[PDB]
C-alpha cells in the first residue's frame, strides 16, 4: 500500500499511510527517484504515521510523494552467485559489473538460531596459521577481535585467513565493511583481485564484499553488518558449511547505531551511546554462531576509543569477543610476519580441556619461555650478554629460535616474499613447537627458521644453508 | 492565494524562519524571501517547514511571502573563477565585477563510486621537507591538518598552493595543480591579508578563495564547503588535477550545530547533531583520483582542524580524524623550540604512506624516516648525552643534524630536487662533523650554490624522477667539494 | 504602532500588537515608567507577538502595559559632543551634566565593512611594554587581546596601555565598559579627570566613556559593546580620523547572551552557551575593523572562565584578534607583573619582515631558551641543579634572567609596587635582550632585573645591592 512522505527532517522520514501501517523494520520504497531510496521503518507514531530512517541522501523529498510499503524488512540475494560480487546495503551491486543473478533473497532482519538450535562443542576452527593455531587459537562460531591499524599486515592477514578456510574448509567468506572508506574499499577490492581470492573471470571467486561507504546516511551504516551477516547465514544454513565474517570495522558499527538513535531522538546514554547499545551489539553478535548446520567465525576488527578499554563501546564489544589478535608493529619491524604479537594476543579456549592437554602445554611452554626472553632482554639491556648463565643464553636462543619459528609465508604474499605459502596444519605446528622446546633442535642456526612451514622444512633449510 | 508554489512566515528569529505553504518545497531547496534574501529549506514538517535564512533576519518580518525557487542550491564553476575570491555561493566578494561562469553544480552531489577510482600514486608535492620526505601527500589523497592555535597550518595550507607555482608556469600539463581555499569563519581582514600575501607570490592565477567570514550566516559557512568542493569536482572531473583546502572544518561544525539546535533536532554529544559525521564524511569522500576511462583527473583535500589542548579524543577531531588517508600534528611545544614548521614527526602518518613519493624522495627518505626513528626513542637521553656509548651517542648526534634540516621558513617551498639533495647530505652523513647550530647555515648556503652551478643535476633528477649511481656519484662528489671548503 | 505587553519572565517580556509589527532589532519604549525602559525587539512568535529583551530592569512591569515602537534599532547620540561624557546602553547620559546635544544619532546595528573595503598594512605600534613589544608586537589599526583569568593584571594593564598610548595620541579615543566591576568605572573616569583626558569644563576630552556595568541586567551587557562600537564607528568613517576603542571586558558581552538565551527558548549548547555564541560574537567583532576609511586600534580584555583558555568563549575569541597576549596565573605567582605568557602572546606582524631580522632574531631566541627552561625543570625536580652540566647551568641563570627582565614597573601600579612606572622604547629592550642572551650579564646576580626599565638601570640596581652588601 502507497504512503504519502508527510516530514523529512534531515535524515528521518515521516510516512503517512491510510489503509494499513507496515510493521516495524520494513523496507518502503520511495516513489519518484532516481536512484532506488530505502527507507527503513522505526517507529509507529499513531495517527496512521510511522517515523522511519533512510538508506540514503533525502535531498529533493517533497511532502507528499507516494512511497510504496515493499511488504518484508529490507531482501538482497543470497545465492552462490554473490561471491566475488561487491553489494551494498540494500544489496545492489555496487561495481558496475551487471545484476546479482540469485534466485534466493533474505530478508536481514532476522534472529538469533534458539537454544535448541545451539552447538554444545566448543571446536576449533584451523586457520593454517601457525601463530594464530597455538598461542591463541580460534574456534568455531566465535567472535575474534583484531587489533593494530595499519601497516602491520591486516589486510594481507585477512586475505590468508581467506584463502586457507577456503582451501582447508571448502568454506566461503564475506567481507562486511561497514563504515568503509572509498579509497580503502577500492584497494581492498584491488588487492583481493590481484590475489586471488576474488576473480572478475571463472566464477570461483571465495570471498562476498558488502560496503557500507563511509559517505552513507547513519541508517546505512548501522544495516551493513546485518547484510554481511544475512548473506553468510545464507552460507551456513543452505549450504551447510563454516564461512569466515569479516567486520572492518566493529566501532563504526556502533557510532552509526549511535547517530540513529540520536536522530530518532533518543535520550543518550551513559557516553552518548545509545541506550540500546547492549541489546543492537547482541541482535549482531547473538547471529554469529555454530548452529546444527554450520558456524560463521567472525572476525571483527576493533578500534578502542580514546585509547580506552572501558569505553562503553569497546567494554560492550569485549563481552562478546570469544579470542583477540593484537597484530603488533613492533614486530613488523623485526621482519617477522605476520605481525601477530605472541603475547598480548589471548584467547577463550586455551584451556586444557577445549584444545587438549598437549596444545595447552605446549602453548603455555611457549608462553612461558617467551615471557622469560622478554624479561632477558632488559638484563642483556643493561648488565650485558657475556653475564647470563648457560642456562639463560641458552633459553635466550630458544626463544629467538621460537619467535624466528612462528613468522610463515602467506600464499597471497608470495609477490613480497617471494617464497612459496604454506599451510601448516595443527598437529605439524605442535610437534614442531614441542621438539623445539625439547631441545631436539638447538644445534641449528636461527636463520635456519625465519619463514618456514613445518619444522621438518626448516631442517631441510638448515641443511641447504651449509651446504 | 497560493499555498504550493508560495508561502508565508509563521515565524522568524535567530535566523530560522518558519513558513507555512509551501507544500511543494523540496528538501534542501533554495527558496526565496521577498526581501531580496533567499533561504534553504531543511525541516519539512507536516504544518510548517523551517527554512534557514542566508543573511540578516532583520529583513525577515512575520507574514512575509516566500517563494521557492524551484532548485537545490547550486553553485558557478569554472576557470573563470580562477584568481577570484567569492563567497558561498559564488557571488564575488572582491569587487572585480560579475563573474561570468557558464557553467553550474549541485553542491550536494555525490561522490564517486568505488569503480571510478585509482589508487593513489602521483605526489602533490607541497614544497616542505617535513611532508614531503616524511609524511608524503598523493593526489586524490585526504590529509588532515590537525594542531592547536598558532602552530602553523594556515601556513602549510599557503607554502602548498605557494609552491605549485614552479609546475602551474611550465609546459607539462599532468603536473598542473589548481588550488582552492575555502576559508571558513574567519575574519575578513584574515583573508584579504591572505589573498594579498597570494598575490605577492603571484599565486593568484590558479586559486579561487572561497569566503565564508566570521559575519556570514551559519549557513554560509555550512555551506562553503561544499560550494568549494564542487568548484574543484569541476576541475577533477575534466582530467584536470585539484587540491582543496578546508580552514577550518571544525567551524563548519560549529556553524551546522548552530543550525541544528535553533531547528530543535536532538542535541546529541557536545550539542553537535547525529549529522556531524555524516556531515564531514559526504564531504571529505570528494576527494578522489578518477581513473583514465572518468578524465584521470584528481582532487586531493587538506582539511585542517584546532584541537584544544592538544585533544585529538574530540567529537570533531575524531569525527574527521577517522575519514582521512592521514595527520600532520602541529604541535607547539615543537613551535616554540625552533622546529618550524612543527610537525610533530611521530603522532603524523599517512596510510598512503610512500606509494606516492617520487623514487628519490623515496631512495632518501625511506632512510630518514628510519634514521628519525631511532633518534626519537633515545631523544630523552640527550640532555645527558655524555655518560652514554658511542651506539646511542652517533643515534643522537644524526637526530640532531636531521631535525635541523627539517626546518623551514615562510613562504619559501623548495623544489623536490633540492629537498633530496639536502637530505642526501645530511643522511648520506656528510654532516655528522659539523656544529648543530651551523646546520642551517650550511643548508642555506649548500642549497644556493648547487641551485647556481649544478643546475643540469638537478634537471637529471628531476626529469628522471631518480638518483642514477651516476647522478648518485656526482652529487656525492658535489657535497665533498662544498663541505670541504665551508 | 503600539502594543501591550502580555508576558514578564526574568528579563524577557512578550508584547502582542495589533497594528502592523515591529521588525526584529527595533527599540520598544514602554509607557508608565518613571525611567525609560526599552525593550529590543528579538524574535516574531507569531500571532503578531513579538519576543523582547528588557534593557532596563523589569520591575513593577503589569501585564497589558502599553509598548510603543519607535521605529527603528536604538539609536544613540554620536559626535564631537560624546567625548568626555558617559553614556548607557540607550545612549542617555549618566554623568549627571545634561543631555548629550548632537546632531548625529547612530542606530547600534549595523553591517560590516565588505571584504572590499579592508585595509592590509600593518606596522608596529610601541607601547612601551618590553614583554608585549618584544615577543607579541601590537599594530596600529589591528585588534589585540589581553586574555586573562581573574585577578592577574588585565584591568592594570588596559590602565597601562591607556595611559601610554590614549594621552600621546593625535585622534580620539572611546572605552567601552562592559559588564565589570562599577568602583573600576568610577575610578577610571575620576583618574582621566585628574589627568587631563577628560575636561569637564571645556570642548577638549579625548575619551567618550560608555558603561554596561555588571549591575545592569543582561540585555544590557549584551549590548553596550555595540554602542561604544557604534560612537569608535563613526570616530572612524565621519571624522575620518584614527580612533582607539578598548573594550573591559568582552566577555560579558557573551555571558549576558548566555544567561537570556535559555528564555528565548533555545537548546543549550556545549557548556551552556547560547547556540548563537559564535555568530553572536562575529556580528560584532567584525565591525570592530580598521578600513580604507579610517582606522581603530582595539584593545579587549577577556576574562578566560577558570584560567580554561579551551572554554568556548575565548577559545571562539582567539580566531578574530591580530595580537593576543595571555596574560598568565603562575607568572603573576612569580611575582613578575606584567603577567604576559612569553609562550603563549602570539601576533601577526611578527615576521622578519614586517619588525627586521634582528627584532625576530631576539624574540625567538628569547622563547627558545624560555622552552628549553622550561624542559629543564623537569631534570631540576629529581637530580638537583647541582648535578646539571654546564651548558644547562648557563641556561636555566640565563632564562631566570630573562624572566625577571620581562617584567616592568607601570605607571598605573605605583599604589602596589611603590616603584616608578617606566617606559622602555623599543631600541633598550631588543638591546636588553640581545645582551642577556649573548653572555654580556652572567656576572649580575638575577635579582639585579627584576621590575626595572631598560638594562643599564638593571645594572645600576645590580651595582647598589652590591654596595649595600
Ligand atoms: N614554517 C614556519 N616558520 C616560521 N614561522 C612560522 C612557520 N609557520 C608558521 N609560523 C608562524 O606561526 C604563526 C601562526 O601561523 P599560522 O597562522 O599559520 O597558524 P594558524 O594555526 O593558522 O593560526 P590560527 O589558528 O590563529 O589561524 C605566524 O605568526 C607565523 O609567523
Ligand atoms: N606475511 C607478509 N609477508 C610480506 N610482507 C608483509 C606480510 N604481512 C604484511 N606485509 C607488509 O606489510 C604491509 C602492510 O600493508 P597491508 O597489511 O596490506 O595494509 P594495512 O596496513 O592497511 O593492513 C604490506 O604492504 C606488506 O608488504
Ligand atoms: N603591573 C602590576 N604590578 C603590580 N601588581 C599588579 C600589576 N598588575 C596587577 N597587579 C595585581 O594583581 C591584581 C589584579 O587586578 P586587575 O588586573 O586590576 O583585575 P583583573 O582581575 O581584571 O586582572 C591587582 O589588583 C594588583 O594587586
Ligand atoms: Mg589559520
Ligand atoms: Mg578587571
Amino acid at each position: 500500500t502507497t504512503g504519502r512522505i508527510v516530514a523529512v527532517i534531515g535524515a528521518v522520514v515521516d510516512v503517512q499511510f491510510d489503509e494499513g501501517l507496515p510493521p516495524i523494520l520494513n523496507a518502503l520504497e520511495v516513489q519518484g527517484r532516481e536512484t532506488r531510496l530505502v527507507l527503513e521503518v522505526a517507529q509507529h507514531l499513531g495517527e496512521s504515521t510511522v517515523r522511519t530512517i533512510a538508506m540514503d541522501g533525502t535531498e529533493g523529498l517533497v511532502r507528499g510523494q507516494k512511497v510504496l510499503d515493499s511488504g518484508a524488512p529490507i531482501r538482497i540475494p543470497v545465492g552462490p552467485e554473490t561471491l566475488g560480487r561487491i553489494m551494498n546495503v540494500i544489496g545492489e551491486p555496487i561495481d558496475e559489473r551487471g545484476p546479482i543473478k540469485t534466485k534466493q533473497f533474505a530478508a536481514i532482519h532476522a534472529e538469533a538460531p534458539e537454544f535448541v538450535e545451539m552447538s554444545v562443542e566448543q571446536e576449533i576452527l584451523v586457520t593454517g596459521i601457525k601463530v594464530v593455531d597455538l598461542l591463541a587459537p580460534y574456534a568455531k562460531g566465535g567472535k575474534i577481535g583484531l587489533f593494530g591499524g595499519a601497516g602491520v599486515g591486516k589486510t594481507v592477514l585477512i586475505m590468508e585467513l581467506i584463502n586457507n578456510v577456503a582451501k582447508a574448509h571448502g568454506g566461503y567468506s564475506v567481507f562486511a565493511g561497514v563504515g568503509e572508506r572509498t579509497r580503502e574499499g577500492n584497494d581492498l577490492y584491488h588487492e583481493m583481485i590481484e590475489s586471488g581470492v576474488i576473480n572478475l573471470k571463472d566464477a570461483t571467486s571465495k570471498v562476498a564484499l558488502v560496503y557500507g561507504q563511509m559517505n552513507e546516511p547513519p541508517g546505512a551504516r548501522a544495516r551493513v553488518a546485518l547484510t554481511g551477516l544475512t548473506v553468510a547465514e545464507y552460507f551456513r544454513d543452505q549450504e551447510g558449511q563454516d564461512v569466515l565474517l569479516f567486520i572492518d570495522n566493529i566501532f563504526r558499527f556502533t557510532q552509526a547505531g549511535s547517530e540513529v538513535s540520536a536522530l530518532l531522538g533518543r535520550i543518550p546514554s551513559a557516553v552518548g551511546y545509545q541506550p540500546t547499545l547492549a541489546t543492537d551489539m547482541g541482535t549482531m553478535q547473538e547471529r554469529i554462531t555454530t548452529t546444527k548446520k554450520g558456524s560463521i567465525t567472525s572476525v571483527q576488527a576493533i578500534y578502542v576509543p580514546a585509547d580506552d578499554l572501558t569505553d562503553p563501546a569497546p567494554a560492550t564489544t569485549f563481552a562478546h569477543l570469544d579470542a583477540t589478535t593484537v597484530l603488533s608493529r613492533a614486530i613488523a619491524e623485526l621482519g617477522i610476519y605476520p605481525a601477530v604479537d605472541p603475547l598480548d594476543s589471548t584467547s577463550r579456549i586455551m584451556d586444557p580441556n577445549i584444545v587438549g592437554s598437549e596444545h595447552y602445554d605446549v602453548a603455555r611452554g611457549v608462553q612461558k619461555i617467551l615471557q622469560d626472553y622478554k624479561s632477558l632482554q632488559d638484563i642483556i639491556a643493561i648488565l650485558g650478554m657475556d653475564e647470563l648463565s648457560e642456562e639463560d643464553k641458552l633459553t635466550v636462543s630458544r626463544a629467538r629460535k621460537i619467535q624466528r619459528f612462528l613468522s610463515q609465508p602467506f600464499q597471497v604474499a608470495e609477490v613480497f616474499t617471494g617464497h612459496l605459502g604454506k599451510l601448516v596444519p595443527l598437529k605439524e605446528t605442535i610437534k614442531g613447537f614441542q621438539q623445539i622446546l625439547a631441545g631436539e633442535y638447538d644445534h641449528l642456526p636461527e636463520q635456519a627458521f625465519y619463514m618456514v612451514g613445518p619444522i621438518e622444512e626448516a631442517v631441510a633449510k638448515a641443511d641447504k644453508l651449509a651446504e | 492565494v497560493d499555498l504550493e508554489e508560495t508561502g508565508r512566515v509563521l515565524s522568524i528569529g535567530d535566523g530560522i524562519a518558519r513558513v507555512h505553504g509551501l507544500r511543494n518545497v523540496q528538501a534542501e531547496e533554495m527558496v526565496e524571501f521577498s526581501s531580496g534574501l533567499k533561504g534553504m529549506s531543511l525541516n519539512l514538517e507536516p504544518d510548517n517547514v523551517g527554512v534557514v535564512v542566508f543573511g540578516n533576519d532583520k529583513l525577515i518580518k512575520e507574514g512575509d511571502i516566500v517563494k521557492r525557487t524551484g532548485a537545490i542550491v547550486d553553485v558557478p564553476v569554472g576557470e573563470e573563477l580562477l584568481g577570484r575570491v567569492v563567497d558561498a555561493l559564488g557571488n564575488a566578494i572582491d569587487g572585480k565585477g560579475p563573474i561570468g561562469s557558464k557553467a553550474r553544480r549541485r553542491v550536494g552531489l555525490k561522490a564517486p563510486g568505488i569503480i571510478p577510482r585509482i589508487s593513489v600514486r602521483e605526489p602533490m608535492q607541497t614544497g616542505i621537507k617535513a611532508v614531503d620526505s616524511l609524511v608524503p601527500i598523493g593526489r586524490g589523497q585526504r590529509e588532515l591538518i590537525i594542531g592547536d592555535r598558532q602552530t602553523g597550518k594556515t601556513s602549510i595550507a599557503i607554502d602548498t598552493i605557494i609552491n605549485q607555482k614552479r609546475f602551474n608556469d611550465g609546459t607539462d600539463e599532468k603536473k598542473k595543480l589548481y588550488c582552492i581555499y575555502v576559508a571558513i569563519g574567519q575574519k575578513r581582514s584574515t583573508v584579504a591579508q591572505l589573498v594579498k600575501r597570494l598575490t605577492d607570490a603571484d599565486a593568484m592565477k590558479y586559486t579561487i578563495v572561497v569566503s565564508a567570514t566570521a559575519s556570514d550566516a551559519a549557513p554560509l559557512q555550512y555551506l562553503a564547503p561544499y560550494s568549494g568542493c564542487s568548484m574543484g569536482e569541476y576541475f577533477r572531473d575534466n582530467g584536470k588535477h585539484a587540491l582543496i583546502i578546508y580552514d577550518d572544518l571544525s567551524k563548519q561544525a560549529v556553524a551546522y550545530r548552530q543550525m541544528s539546535l535553533l531547528l530543535r533536532r536532538p542535541p546529541g554529544r557536545e550539542a553537535y547533531p547525529g549529522d556531524v559525521f555524516y556531515l564531514h564524511s559526504r564531504l571529505l569522500e570528494r576527494a578522489a583520483k578518477m581513473n583514465d576511462a572518468f578524465g584521470g583527473g584528481s582532487l586531493t583535500a587538506l582539511p585542517v582542524i584546532e584541537t584544544q589542548a592538544g585533544d585529538v579524543s574530540a567529537y570533531i577531531p575524531t569525527n574527521v580524524i577517522s575519514i582521512t588517508d592521514g595527520q600532520i600534528f602541529l604541535e607547539t611545544e615543537l613551535f616554540y623550540k625552533g622546529i618550524r614548521p612543527a610537525i610533530n614527526v611521530g603522532l603524523s602518518v599517512s596510510r598512503v604512506g610512500s606509494a606516492a613519493q617520487t623514487r628519490a624522495m623515496k631512495q632518501v627518505a625511506g632512510t630518514m624516516k628510519l634514521e628519525l626513528a631511532q633518534y626519537r626513542e633515545v631523544a630523552a637521553f640527550a640532555q645527558f648525552g655524555s655518560d652514554l656509548d658511542a651506539a646511542t651517542q652517533q643515534l643522537l648526534s644524526r637526530g640532531v643534524r636531521l631535525t635541523e634540516l627539517l626546518k623551514q621558513g615562510q613562504y619559501s617551498p623548495m623544489a623536490i630536487e633540492e629537498q633530496v639533495a639536502v637530505i642526501y647530505a645530511g643522511v648520506r652523513g656528510y654532516l655528522d662533523k659539523l656544529e648543530p647550530s651551523k646546520i642551517t647555515k650550511f643548508e642555506n648556503a649548500f642549497l644556493s650554490h648547487v641551485i647556481s652551478q649544478h643546475q643540469a643535476l638537478l634537471g637529471k633528477i628531476r626529469t628522471d624522477g631518480k638518483i642514477s649511481e651516476e647522478s648518485d656519484a656526482k652529487l656525492k662528489e658535489i657535497v665533498t667539494n662544498f663541505l670541504a671548503g665551508f
